[PDB]
RNA sequence: UCAUCUAGACAGCCGGACGGUGGCCAUGGAAGUCGGAAUCCGCUAAGGAGUGUGUAACAACUCACCGGCCGAAUGAACUAG
């Protein structure tokens, strides 16, 4: 256990964010395009996969 | 001292709120039972009021009870579970008398809105012998002396 | 489509007085004075009332007037930031080991030294910027504060601490181990 | 090419069963009177069932702008062929005169949507009598009290091949 | 449409401030539809109470301005939440009604206009 | 102290501004600008010069310090 | 092509977001939110017989609607260079 607080602090950097589905890209949670080139700034995102 | 409000089918969970008032569950039904004996057939507001011995049982009136009971019905098991489905004759009194007997209870805004807000609640109920209810409530005027 | 005039303000207080040659910005308030190079984003400036600086730009693009509205939020940035101050708050964060943060001195430089996050005999060094000031705040468990005028300096301080506690090889979700920016805020906030 | 317009005046061949056809008449904007007949009867085969064999022209005749000195705001709709299809477009044009609009135009069309002269249909112009019916901001734009603007950057283009002093942009 | 429904409440308006001498000028903070329903009611016999924009409402009020001129004094007090009583009774009882019904854990009556004249009462 | 700027002028394009044509078939003349067509033209007239009222490219003339 | 707009629009804060009514069937329960149908009034400035979270069912929170600040264009779907 970290603390209920602090666990979220740590969250907010590191599970709550966005993942592009064609490169992987970690993305702003309300993003709603990827900021890469590669994949042609495609509006494909899913949430990042949580725990529990 | 404590109110409890349930709505329930008359003739008879009960028991969890008991409990905590620490009243029978048999004694309870039976005084419902009672107060329903007027509202049994369908379903009902009650009021129970404790005084910490004991609880008293009123019928709080309701809308679409008034409403269901107003329109004629003939006595229905529930084994069945049918549909059951309400149709009604006008019964322009009846409502009128409803718009009353709510007395703008809740703050009806007028004593015609009261009537106009009965014959919304007859939503389930056809409410007229020909015609949507409350259709003709904009229409014609008639009747708002009635309600008050 | 090639707006022919748009137009951003910045108000200028009181104890600040700012100035303004070809594209070159110096401001000077109660808490010190910043400059700023601004060759690159073609623009121009207006001084109306010796509080209201106009800037504006001509015959521009769409991303011509993005910049203009980018380059005010800039110089209000850094006039904020010599009246008010800016104060970075971070927050330790760990599951077993504890971080152990001290500040050292390699040729008089003011490192700042991270020691046993998540265990390793590795100890991290990150540099300090001029200008910053890093406090181990009291009363509070685990929190450092870095206070400065500029937000460029402070916040790029504070994100250097920040990646330089990162988890290789592990679940980052569940190794949450770090040192993480909880409160952005101004020395004297609510002034 | 510099358009002018033309009005064109033409009608079916008399016959026995019916002599004075209906004399059509369109407005062209062409760059010669042989150009300016050929769209004329291309619109009119596109129209009515005739062809220029089956008709004549009566009359054509140049239509110069009435006040070539006031400066207008002109509401075009024009067709288009694109690669795929064919659309409708709106586009709304502050200059002096319906030539040189519509030249602007034609220059519009085929530097945005690569449209050609042969794809451009003009199906009207006209004068918008009123502001605040103006609905294009790029033209809404020059339409505010007490227009200034200045023109920065200037380049002056020098006849020589060498320059003996380090130029300078100020306008 | 937008603009019908708007005309009736300029409309409305105007027959109000006509109707009614006394116009009670009540400021909202906080209070629930429920809230205002039940105050509704305590006063529907004597007062006459009406919400709403305030962008419409000033527009109006300018509209109106030759005729009731002094209803012109009004208009600085209509800036922020405000809400317009019209009623018979002159100017205590109403008051005192409004704000001692509904107070929970709150209306408030920011100023009074009655015959031209204004009171912060 | 005070704010310093440099305010930077040059020369707006407005009407009645005096403008001195560079190329054409007046070329060296004195006119002054009527109205603003767009970013890129001005209609103009030069009535002393002997300039006729036309519309003409800003290229093609050069903005004088005179209003 | 639809809509909104100095009679105040779209973002951002803040407040309300209510009664008839726990509308009618059906369930051990389901009260706006497991479903089936209907989907109407009052008070309104405004509030769906409900947009989600939400509980055994509640309760609670949030919405789309209206209001103060802001004062001027903005939202959705589609087409092609
Ligand atoms: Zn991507």
């Amino acid at each position: 256990i970290i603390e209920p607080s602090l666990k979220a602090l740590a969250s907010k950097y590191n599970c709550d964010k966005s993942v592009c589905r064609k490169c992987y890209a970690r993305l702003p949670p309300r993003a709603t395009n990827c900021r890469k080139r590669k994949c042609g700034h495609t509006n494909q995102l899913r949430p990042k996969k949580k725990l529990k | 001292v404590k109110y409890l409000y349930l709505r329930a089918v008359g003739g008879e969970l009960a028991p969890k709120i008991g409990p905590l008032g620490l009243s029978p569950k048999k004694v309870g039904e039976d005084i419902a039972k009672a107060t329903k004996e007027f509202k049994g057939i369908k379903v009902t507001v009650q009021l129970k009021i404790q005084n910490r011995q004991a609880a008293a049982s009123v019928v709080p009136s309701a809308s679409s009870l008034v409403i269901t009971a107003l329109k004629e019905p003939p006595r229905d098991r529930k084994k069945d579970k049918n549909v059951k489905h309400s149709g009604n004759i006008q019964l322009d009194e009846i409502i009128e008398i409803a718009r009353q007997m709510r007395d703008k209870s809740f703050g009806r805004t007028l004593a015609s809105v009261t009537k106009e807000i009965l014959g919304t609640a007859q939503s389930v109920g056809c409410r007229v012998d020909f015609k949507n209810p409350h259709d003709i409530i904009e229409g014609i005027n008639a009747g708002e002396i009635e309600i008050p | 489509m090639k707006y022919i005039q748009t137009e951003q303000q910045i108000e200028v207080p009181e104890g600040v007085t700012v100035s303004i040659k070809s594209r070159i910005v110096k401001v000077v308030g109660p808490r010190g004075t910043l400059t700023k190079n601004l060759k690159h984003i073609d623009v121009t400036f207006t001084k109306v009332n010796n509080q209201l600086i106009k800037v504006a730009v001509h015959n521009g693009g769409r991303k011509h007037v993005a910049a203009l509205r980018t380059v005010k939020s800039l110089v209000d940035n850094m006039i904020t930031g010599v009246t008010k101050g800016y104060k970075y708050k971070m927050r330790y964060v760990y599951a077993h080991f504890p971080i152990n943060v001290n500040i050292v001195e390699k040729d008089g430089a003011k490192f700042i030294e991270v020691r046993n996050f998540l265990g390793d005999k590795k100890i991290r060094n990150v540099p300090v910027r001029d200008g910053v000031t890093i406090e181990f705040s009291t009363n509070v468990k685990d929190e450092i504060v870095l206070s400065g005028n500029s937000v460029e300096d402070v916040s790029q301080n504070a994100a250097d601490l920040q990646q330089i506690c990162r988890v290789r090889n592990k679940d980052i979700r569940k190794f949450l181990d770090g040192i993480y920016v909880s409160h952005k805020g101004f020395i004297t906030e609510d002034l | 090419a510099h358009f002018k317009e033309y009005q064109v005046i033409g009608r079916r061949l008399p016959t026995e069963s019916v002599p004075e056809p209906k004399l059509f008449r369109m407005r062209i904007f062409a760059s010669n009177e042989v150009i300016a007949k050929s769209r004329y009867w291309y619109f009119l085969q596109k129209l009515h069932k005739v062809k220029k064999a089956s008709g004549e022209i009566v009359s054509i005749n140049q239509i110069n702008e009435a006040h070539p000195t006031k400066v207008k705001n002109f509401g075009v709709w024009v067709r288009y062929d694109s690669r795929s299809g064919t659309h409708n477009m709106y586009k709304e044009i502050r200059d002096v005169s319906r030539v040189a609009a519509v030249e602007t135009l034609y220059q519009d069309m085929a530097a945005r949507h690569r449209a050609r002269f042969r794809s451009i249909h003009i199906l009207k112009v006209a004068e918008i009598e009123k502001t605040a019916d103006v609905k294009r901001q790029y033209v809404k734009q020059f339409l505010t009290k007490d227009l200034k603007f200045p023109l920065p950057h200037r380049v002056q283009k020098s006849t020589k091949t060498f320059s003996y002093k380090r130029p300078s942009t100020f306008y | 449409g937008i603009r019908e429904k708007k005309a009736e409440y300029f409309a409305k308006l105007r027959e109000y401030l006509e109707e009614y001498k006394s116009l009670f000028v009540v400021g909202v903070d906080n209070v629930s539809s429920q809230q205002m329903h039940e105050v509704r009611k305590e006063l529907r016999g004597r007062a006459v109470v009406l919400m709403g924009k305030n962008t419409m409402v000033r527009r109006a009020i300018r509209g109106f301005l030759s005729d009731l001129p002094d209803f012109e004094k009004l208009l600085p007090f209509v800036k922020g939440n405000v809400g317009f009583v019209f009623t018979n009774e002159p100017l205590t009882e109403i008051k005192n009604v409004i704000v001692s019904n509904r107070v929970a854990a709150g209306l408030t009556v920011v100023q009074v206009y009655d015959n031209g004249q204004v009171f912060p009462s | 102290t005070d704010s310093i700027v440099k305010a930077s002028n040059w020369r707006l394009v407005e009407v009645g501004r005096v403008v001195l044509i560079k190329k054409g078939q007046s070329a060296g003349k004195l006119a002054a600008i009527v109205e603003i067509i767009d970013q890129k033209k001005v209609l103009i007239d030069g009535p002393k010069a002997g300039v006729p009222r036309q519309a003409i490219n800003l290229g093609q003339v050069v903005l004088t310090p005179l209003t």
